[PDB]
């Protein structure tokens, strides 16, 4: 018995029974009953216009005609004569050779067919099992997303990803698979790798209602950054020289930049989205720098060299983004732009986040150093900026923005619209930068007015407040748990019970009505039938004000059994009879007779 | 003598604590084997443990014994001991002095199958049957017989003739009397009485605490929390991050496992000593020194207690 | 668990080895190795933990056998449900059956009793039995089956006389 995930037809599925151009969603199922042969192949393609190679395939007699071409139509647009189609051009890939289904799925370049042919007794749709069997993989490698039918009284219906456990024949063959998300009873054969369940509790997967809406809130202040300004300034300083510039109190929105100057060079070493706009951050700390062409390498945490020696130092822990473009003509002199200066002499080293200012001659000797003559070097050194230089000499404009993410107590964030604020829902919440979900209610909380998140004991986040509301606000989070099924045994009956363990009936009931619970398979949930205990919430049978001996127990001396108008019923759980001895101030019970008992 | 004999039931989901709520987790758990499956079939196992401890230990009485309405025994008082129906549940004083005495990321409490009243009901039939009966309800049919004949046999079983009852009755109720008095201000004024029965209880709270807390740690990673760093980076990138938490969370999930095992096979060795002590001890008279009191045996009385008699 | 992943490229030695450079290739077995030592380190724990628990039931197992089988044991439920009398072992598959064999009183019968008997102004105890009359004779029978007897100073005791007995009953004492 093999259990496998992959893709299928999810039983008791809506199939749509007949030239529309029905999509391909990764996987179709096509069943023709007919005896006029008016079905002779399929096409498909993404655009099926000429464009892209469109995969044909035709099935004159016996054998199945398969080509890769480029063709505006086929012979589909008193049935005599007909072999002139309407295109066959540009093939670039070649194949030759009742309830006729067919599967058709396509992965990683390789199109896959599985056929079955058995000519079923009558024309009635066969209540049976069949399974199908590979009849070719060809590995054409093209994308396909959608599919026509070619004609010269079908089913077509949809594959979905889900979990299937086979039983396989002695001589290998597939008989009687069983879904794994239909009914109770058939996910406990699944967990039990049995297609026969005794009489007993069995655990399951976990339940878990599913948010229903996203509300994000970010705190309204509109004004754009001004990262284009810094960006686009006319010239920068020395690279020994950098300038810092904090940017705050306005809008992240720098994947505009992205089109302004043709990046080269755009490493991001601790965060790289390329849609960094949800991103809230404290500190951006913009830099700028004038360096030449065999010097970005440098530009590294974790690099040594002249410049992180002497000039600039990146920190091994850097989260940041390196951007850096050619300035060739806005950066150059053709006699030399002898005014980048670079720091090459000192009696130290650099560390990250560090500026060098002194310009005193460094000492390069054993005596004292008092101006030149001896060995003594002037630690600073003019760029010779010519235009003729080579690509390693060219110099080049660099920008650093060094971000520190911490949460988001703290101003700029990217450009997001915000939304409405919503109370008592499972909802999915995104209060400037801190996502999560669960349930938010009103607070009572004392927050000082400079507190903006709280903790608990596990220090997990319990509360926050947005600044666009300025309310306190709790993070109660959605309801879970564990649900169990009973079952009677397979060879007694089918009706089963589920106990939604640590939950309330209503709570339960509520999200069952506004479809919100993950376990999509639902019971009847008929009236009166609903029960309400301590272990859980019980839809599955009828509470009974009798006694009996517990025999499928469920918990809190509650046990649930089968009996005969048969239904499964749940029941006080009784401690056997009673019997009250008649003690007596003068009263003696002496046995008369024996009985010699033995037991194993 | 105190005796533990049941633990809380836990159940934990694995796929919950080690991916929060995050598909792409979920991909890349799915390839370490079947050791979710593992984890909850040996809690599964824990929990029916704890339940079959309970059933041995208390549910050795085949029906339910009534004290008759008169409660006379010669003397003997037997009220600290027996059920006082003015009052819910129907608990004996000691046993209310030992209740009140005593006291969220997909972990989940089970409650136990048997309910404390149901507890108290077992208790009070073997009790009545106990003080009615004698010893001869646990070796088959109930048969009465008065308390101060009873007494007398068991005087005989230790070497005393039964003379010194019927001539010292008086003295030796008051004696007893006394004794069963001072054991409630002895419950009373000391606090420490019940020590065994919250070490069990605490010692829970802290492998529960620990399990909670460690969820919290980065493991050398970017973050300890999934979502922040799947909206932070692009998934080749992330799964190390993934897999390094994964591989951190798995293992303080296996630690806490194999610890509640070894908690539970002690506790049940301690459940099976304290089954063998109520079918000695209680049903009969035992002539093992040491083992049902300090001295020549006479009798024993159980009471229920929070995870423990 | 052979067959898992364990987040590498596959789960054949051979493939990784012809497939990669050498580094890559010694991380992904770096990989494999450890995923499979904690398969082995769980499943060794396991072993150990349910050996101790068959050794505690051997211990019990032999307790019974050297108490049960090889002499009559006192203790209550112990050899079985009832007063003991004997046992048999029989030798099973990975343990032992015990065939315990118990006696079970039965037919119960009211009597009305009394802890002495006052004949000659002096109290009378059972040396062992009880005191027990069925309405107009008093007799004295053992205490687990029904056996009445005359009762006789050969049968009985005297300790003191005829005021600190609660109970106590005229009655006679039949001297042979
Ligand atoms: C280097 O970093 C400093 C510090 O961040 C930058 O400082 C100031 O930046 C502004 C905007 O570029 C410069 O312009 C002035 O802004 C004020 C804003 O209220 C405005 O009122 C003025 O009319 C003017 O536009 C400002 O001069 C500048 N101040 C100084 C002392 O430099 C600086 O721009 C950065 N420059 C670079 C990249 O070299
Ligand atoms: C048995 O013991 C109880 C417990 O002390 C006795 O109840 C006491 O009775 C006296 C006399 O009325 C009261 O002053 C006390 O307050 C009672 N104690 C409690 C805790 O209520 C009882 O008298 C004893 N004898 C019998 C036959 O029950
Ligand atoms: C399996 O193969 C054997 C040998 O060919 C054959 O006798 C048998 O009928 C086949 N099918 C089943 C269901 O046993
Ligand atoms: C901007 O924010 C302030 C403070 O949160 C708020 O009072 C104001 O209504 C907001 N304005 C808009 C247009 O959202
Ligand atoms: C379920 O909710 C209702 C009202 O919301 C409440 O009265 C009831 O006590 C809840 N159930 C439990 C077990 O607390
Ligand atoms: C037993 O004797 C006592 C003596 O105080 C008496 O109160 C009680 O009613 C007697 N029991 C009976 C007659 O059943
Ligand atoms: C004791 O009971 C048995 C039934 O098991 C019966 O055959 C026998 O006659 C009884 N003894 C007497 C003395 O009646
Ligand atoms: C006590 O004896 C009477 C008659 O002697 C009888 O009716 C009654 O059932 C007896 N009590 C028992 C057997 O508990
Ligand atoms: C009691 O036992 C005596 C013993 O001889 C017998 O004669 C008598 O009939 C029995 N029954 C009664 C009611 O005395
Ligand atoms: C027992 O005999 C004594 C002595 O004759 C007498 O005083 C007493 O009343 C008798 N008791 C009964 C219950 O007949």
């Amino acid at each position: 018995l093999h259990l496998t995930q992959d893709l299928f037809l999810p039983f008791f599925s809506n199939v749509t029974w007949f030239n529309p151009v029905l999509p391909f969603n990764d996987g179709v199922y096509f069943a023709s009953t007919e005896k006029s042969n008016i079905i002779r192949g399929w096409i498909f393609g993404t655009t099926l216009d000429s464009k892209t190679q469109s995969l044909l395939i035709v099935n004159n007699a016996t054998n199945v005609f398969i080509k890769v071409c480029e063709f505006q139509f086929c012979n589909d647009p008193m049935e005599s004569e007909s072999g002139v189609y309407s295109s066959a051009n540009n093939c670039t890939f070649e194949y030759v050779s009742n309830l006729r289904e067919f599967v058709f799925k396509n992965i990683d370049g390789y199109f896959k067919i599985y056929s079955k042919h058995t000519p079923i007794i009558g024309r009635d749709f066969p209540q049976g099992f069949s399974a199908l069997e590979p009849l070719v993989d060809l590995p054409i490698g093209i994308n396909i997303t959608r599919f026509q039918t070619l004609l010269a009284d079908y089913y077509v219906g949809y594959l979905q990803p889900r979990t299937f456990l086979l039983k396989y024949n002695e001589n290998g063959t597939i008989t009687d698979a069983v879904d794994c998300a239909l009914d109770p009873l058939s996910e406990t054969k699944c967990t039990l790798k049995s297609f026969t369940v005794e009489k007993g509790i069995y655990q399951t997967s976990n339940f878990r209602v599913q948010p229903t809406e996203s509300i994000v809130r970010f705190p309204n202040v509109t004004n754009l950054c001004p990262f284009h300004e810094v960006f686009n300034a006319t010239r920068f300083a020395s690279v020994y020289a950098w300038n810092r510039t904090r940017i705050s109190n306005c809008v992240a929105d720098y994947s505009v930049l992205y089109n302004f100057a043709p990046f080269f060079a755009f490493k991001c070493y601790g965060v790289s989205p390329t849609k960094l706009n949800d991103l809230c951050f404290t500190n951006v700390y913009a830099d700028s720098f004038v360096i030449k062409g065999n010097e970005v390498s440098q530009i590294a945490p974790g690099q040594t060299g002249n410049i992180a020696d002497y000039n600039y130092k990146l920190p091994d822990d850097f989260t940041g983004c390196v951007i850096a473009w050619n300035s060739n003509k806005l950066d150059s002199k053709h006699s030399g732009n002898y005014d980048y200066w670079y720091r090459s002499f000192r009696k130290s080293k650099l560390k990250p986040f560090e500026r060098d200012i002194s310009t005193e001659i460094y000492q390069a000797g054993n005596k004292p150093c008092k101006g030149k003559g001896p060995n003594c070097y002037f630690p600073l050194q003019s760029y010779g900026f010519r235009p003729t230089y080579g690509v390693g000499h060219q110099p080049y404009r660099v920008v650093v923005l060094s971000f520190e993410l911490l949460h988001a107590p703290a101003t700029v964030c990217g450009p997001k619209k915000s939304t409405n604020l919503v109370k008592n829902k499972c909802v999915n919440f995104n209060f400037n930068g801190l996502t999560g979900t669960g349930v938010l209610t009103k607070s009572n909380k004392k927050f000082l007015p400079f507190q903006q998140f709280g903790r608990d004991i596990v220090d997990t986040t319990d509360a926050v407040r947005d600044p666009q509301t300025l309310e306190i606000l709790d993070i109660t989070p959605c309801s879970f748990g564990g649900v169990s099924v009973i079952t009677p045994g397979t060879n007694t009956s089918n009706q089963v019970a589920v106990l939604y363990q640590g939950v309330n009936c209503t709570e339960v009931s509520v999200a069952i009505h506004a479809d919100q619970l993950t376990p999509t398979w639902r019971v009847y949930s008929t009236g009166s039938n609903v029960f309400q205990t301590r272990a859980g919430c019980l839809i599955g049978a009828e509470y009974v004000n009798n006694s009996y001996e517990c025999d499928i127990p469920i918990g809190a001396g509650v046990c649930a059994s089968y009996q005969t108008s048969q239904s499964i019923i749940a029941y006080t759980m009784s401690l056997g009879a009673e019997n009250s001895v008649a003690y007596s101030n003068n009263s003696i019970a002496i046995p008369t007779n024996f009985t010699i008992s033995v037991t194993t | 003598e105190i005796l533990p004999v049941s633990m809380t039931k836990t159940s934990v989901d694995c796929t919950m604590y080690i991916c929060g709520d995050s598909t792409e987790c979920s991909n890349l758990l799915l390839q370490y084997g079947s050791f979710c499956t593992q984890l909850k079939r040996a809690l599964t196992g824990i929990a029916v443990e704890q339940d079959k401890n309970t059933q041995e230990v208390f549910a050795q009485v085949k029906q339910i014994y009534k004290t008759p309405p008169i409660k006379y025994f010669g003397g003997f008082n037997f009220s600290q001991i027996l059920p006082d129906p003015s009052k819910p549940s129907k608990r004996s004083p000691i046993e209310d002095l030992l209740f009140n005495k005593v006291t969220f990321n997909g972990l989940t409490v089970l409650p136990p199958l048997l309910t404390d009243e149901m507890i108290a009901q077992y208790t009070s039939a073997l009790l009545a049957g106990t003080i009615t009966s004698g010893w001869t309800f646990g070796a088959g049919p109930a048969l009465q017989i008065p308390f101060p004949m009873q007494m007398a046999y068991r005087f005989n079983g230790i070497g005393v003739t039964q003379n010194v009852l019927y001539e010292n009755q008086k003295l030796i109720a008051n004696q007893f009397n006394s004794a069963i008095g001072k054991i409630q201000d002895s419950l009373f004024s000391t606090p420490s009485a019940l020590g065994k029965l919250q070490d069990v209880v605490n010692h829970n709270a802290q492998a529960l605490n620990t399990l909670v807390k460690q969820l919290s740690s980065k493991f050398g990673a970017i973050s300890s929390v999934l979502n922040d760093i799947l909206s932070r980076l692009d998934p080749p990138e992330a799964e190390v991050q993934i897999d390094r938490l994964i591989t951190g969370r798995l293992q303080s999930l296996q630690t806490y496992v194999t610890q509640q095992l070894i908690r539970a096979a002690e506790i049940r060795a301690s459940a099976n000593l304290a089954a063998t002590k109520m079918s000695e001890c209680v049903l009969g008279q035992s002539k093992r020194v040491d083992f049902c009191g300090k001295g020549y045996h006479l009798m024993s009385f159980p009471q229920s207690a929070p995870h423990g008699v | 668990q052979l067959s898992s992943k364990f987040g590498a490229i596959s789960s054949v030695l051979n493939d990784i080895l012809s497939r990669l450079d050498p580094p890559e290739a010694e991380v992904q077995i770096d990989r494999l190795i450890t995923g499979r030592l904690q398969s082995l380190q769980t499943y060794v724990t396991q072993q150990l933990i349910r050996a101790a628990e068959i050794r505690a039931s051997a211990n019990l197992a032999a307790t019974k056998m050297s108490e049960c089988v090889l002499g009559q044991s006192k203790r209550v439920d112990f050899c079985g449900k009832g007063y003991h009398l004997m046992s048999f072992p029989q030798s099973a598959p990975h343990g032992v059956v015990f065939l315990h064999v118990t006696y079970v009183p039965a037919q119960e019968k009211n009597f009305t009793t009394a802890p002495a008997i006052c004949h000659d102004g002096k109290a009378h105890f059972p040396r062992e039995g009880v005191f027990v009359s069925n309405g107009t004779h008093w007799f004295v029978t053992q205490r687990n089956f029904y056996e009445p007897q005359i009762i006789t100073t050969d049968n009985t005791f005297v300790s003191g006389n005829c005021d600190v007995v609660i109970g106590i009953v005229n009655n006679t004492v039949y001297d042979p």
